[PDB]
């Protein structure tokens, strides 16, 4: 239970983004604002 | 008409422990068989409260510290406190809020109102109707206006014991003040009832003021005017961490504070109410 | 991957593109503390007439933020700045406008439209006439006016003008037309962003498929059958006991939804062997 609720909990952390989520940091903000921002929630979330 | 009164007294500074109050709906979201864990600005329990009993010639309503929010009570048995005044200097030098409730509908203005030095609703006392909201003469540089669906509430003096419990939380954000309502029956004695009653979201009011002060506009009652009784409070929101039970159907049934003793500190820690005897480890000091 | 087959667009009920002078056609703009609010409601908005104007220069959203719009009212805020106040329009980020003038909301963000007023809105001793807040007892919240046309206490004591060593709450911009770019006053409208909703349309409910869904505050793909859930009537949506939202009350017809995600897996093969065979079957 705990080794499936810290992959779950680590989904919604920051990671130096303005948010956890991928879809926002698509369609909200500027293309350049987004690759910044999708290459740190990846290398965040892959080494989690 | 900025009038005055007869004689304004002082409380009676009743002490009391708030103890399951403040509780509300924070968001939109819903969620059931689940339990969740937050900070807001919440009022926390087992509070030290202060008993405004205002009675027959008594009237508290001063310059109130408001500064994130607060949180109101009023055990009513003549519906009496049902105004607020928002801002920050109280006198006709910035801009203002008043919200009333004036017996037909809930009138909410931001302006820079010629404020009295008296928030008060002139309401003759042997029947109970508002000759006018003497808290204001007119406004200036307005950027809100609103009148709400009309309904009537008796507000009257009446005797005995107090049988209308309603609860207020206030709170700046975003421009939008957020008033969000709670109401329960009592039959109430003294200084509040014990128990647990929720909040709900009502209004979303982009007021555009600067919010640091409050003063809650009573009901005055004389056929030179006086009030008659009512106990209702202040309180303070304050971002501490609570717990959120929801049962099946999404009601909020129970919550804990975090901070109030090193026992629910630890159901904090543990996502419970049961926690099985031992040791735990909780966070550092 | 199962890949999805339909649009579910799903909102209250539709508006066409207003015009809004409020936007792009006023011409004077009075003080930034006393900023004038003028609202959007109810329409269908892009808000390309920003950039669709002869009395606007600038053209930037903070300008991807354009679209920024399915929420509350949207408030066109009408103020002048100089150009060294230009940067203080911002959500938070407190300096003399943001911190006592005019504070931005930062759920959405919307666009600061400024133009080129050299030879109107100056001259060459300084327009000094449009004023600002410096330093005020208490600092704004977001989206927030401050018309105190008062003289003022310096540190919360009986010290107001004209008294001696009492300070006023305005100092001078600077408007000079004799100056650089960074004093010069600016007109400025700003979308507060804090109904219009940007892409609104009304789609059919094509339920029980692997969907695409675009909703009042809920975007995504899955699956769509109405649920059983008891929503309060002030709750919009439901989540599941982790952190996604699956279930949604609808905005068109608040027929209380399910969401569930489109389905996937991984995908096996099983062989007996190239030297016993060359078939397969797959799991
Ligand atoms: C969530 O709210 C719903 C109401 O929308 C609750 O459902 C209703 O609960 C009551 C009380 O348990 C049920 O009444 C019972 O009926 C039986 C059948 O005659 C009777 O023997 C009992 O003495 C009692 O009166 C009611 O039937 C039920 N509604 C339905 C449609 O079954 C529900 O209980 C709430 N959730 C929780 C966890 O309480
Ligand atoms: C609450 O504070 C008041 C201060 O006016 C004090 O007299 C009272 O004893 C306090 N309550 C408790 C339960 O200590
Ligand atoms: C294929 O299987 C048969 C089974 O007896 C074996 O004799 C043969 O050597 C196999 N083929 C190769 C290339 O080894």
């Amino acid at each position: 239970a705990q080794a499936l609720n810290t992959l779950v909990k680590q989904l919604s952390s920051n990671f130096g983004a303005i948010s956890s989520v991928l879809n926002d940091i698509l369609s909200r903000l500027d293309p350049p604002e987004a690759e910044v921002q999708i290459d740190r929630l990846i290398t965040g979330r892959l080494q989690s | 008409r900025c009038t005055t009164f007869d004689d304004v007294q002082a409380p009676n500074y009743t002490q009391h422990t708030s103890s399951m109050r403040g509780v509300y709906y924070p968001d939109e979201i819903f969620r059931s068989d689940t339990l969740y864990l937050t900070q807001d600005l919440f009022l926390p329990f087992y509070s030290n409260v202060t008993g405004f009993h205002t009675i027959n010639h008594t009237f508290g309503n001063p310059v109130i510290p408001f500064k994130d929010g607060i949180y109101f009570a009023a055990t009513e048995k003549s519906n009496v406190v049902r105004g607020w005044v928002f801002g920050s200097t109280m006198n006709n030098k910035s801009q203002s809020v008043i919200i009333i409730n004036n017996s037909t509908n809930v009138v909410i203005r931001a302006c820079n109102f010629e404020l009295c030095d008296n928030p008060f609703f002139a309401v003759s006392k042997p029947m109970g109707t508002q000759t006018h909201t003497m808290i204001f003469d007119n406004a200036f540089n307005c950027t809100f206006e609103y009148i709400s669906d009309a309904f009537s509430l008796d507000v009257s003096e009446k005797s005995g014991n107090f049988k209308h419990l309603r609860e207020f939380v206030f709170k700046n954000k975003d421009g939008f003040l957020y008033v969000y309502k709670g109401y329960q029956p009592i039959d109430v004695v003294r200084d509040l009832p014990s128990g647990f009653n929720t909040l709900k979201p009502i209004f979303k009011l982009p007021l555009g003021i600067n919010i640091t002060n409050f003063r809650a506009i009573l009901t005055a009652f004389s056929p030179i005017w006086g009030t008659s009784a009512a106990a209702y409070f202040v309180g303070y929101l304050k971002p501490t961490t609570f717990m959120l039970k929801y049962d099946e159907n999404g009601t909020i049934t129970d919550a804990v504070d975090c901070s109030q003793n090193p026992l629910a500190e630890l159901k904090c820690s543990v996502k419970s109410f049961e926690i099985d005897k031992g040791i735990y480890q909780t966070s550092n000091f | 991957r199962v890949v999805p087959s339909g649009d579910v667009v799903r909102f209250p009920n539709i508006t066409n593109l207003c015009p809004f002078g409020e936007v792009f056609n006023a011409t004077k703009f009075p003080s930034v503390y006393a900023w004038e609010r003028k609202k959007i409601s109810n329409c269908v908005a892009d808000y390309s007439v920003l950039y669709n104007s002869t009395f606007f220069s600038t053209f930037k959203c903070y300008a991807t933020k354009l679209n920024d719009l399915c929420f509350s009212n949207v408030y066109a805020d009408s103020f002048v700045v100089k150009g060294d106040d230009v940067r203080q329009i911002a959500p938070g980020q407190t300096g003399v406008i943001a911190d006592y003038n005019y504070k931005l909301p930062d759920d959405f963000m919307g666009c600061v439209l400024a133009w080129n007023t050299r030879n109107i809105d100056a001259t060459s001793t300084g327009n000094y006439n449009y004023k600002y807040r410096y330093l005020r007892h208490g600092k704004l919240r977001p989206f927030e006016r401050d018309i105190s046309n008062v003289p003022f206490s310096p540190d919360g004591k009986p010290c107001t003008p004209p008294a001696l060593n009492c300070y006023w709450p305005l100092n001078d911009y600077g408007f000079y037309t004799t100056t650089g770019i960074g004093y010069q006053p600016y007109r400025v409208v700003v979308l507060s962003f804090e109904t219009v909703c940007g892409p609104k349309l009304s789609t059919d409910l094509i339920k029980n498929q692997c969907v695409n869904f675009n909703f009042n505050g809920l975007t995504g793909t899955g699956v769509l059958t109405p649920s059983s859930k008891r929503f309060q009537p002030f709750q919009q949506f439901g989540r599941d006991v982790s952190d996604f939202t699956d279930s949604v009350r609808d905005p068109k017809t608040s027929e209380i939804l399910d969401i569930s995600p489109c389905a996937f897996g991984g995908v096996s093969v099983i062989t007996p062997g190239t030297n016993a065979s060359s078939e397969v079957a797959v799991l």
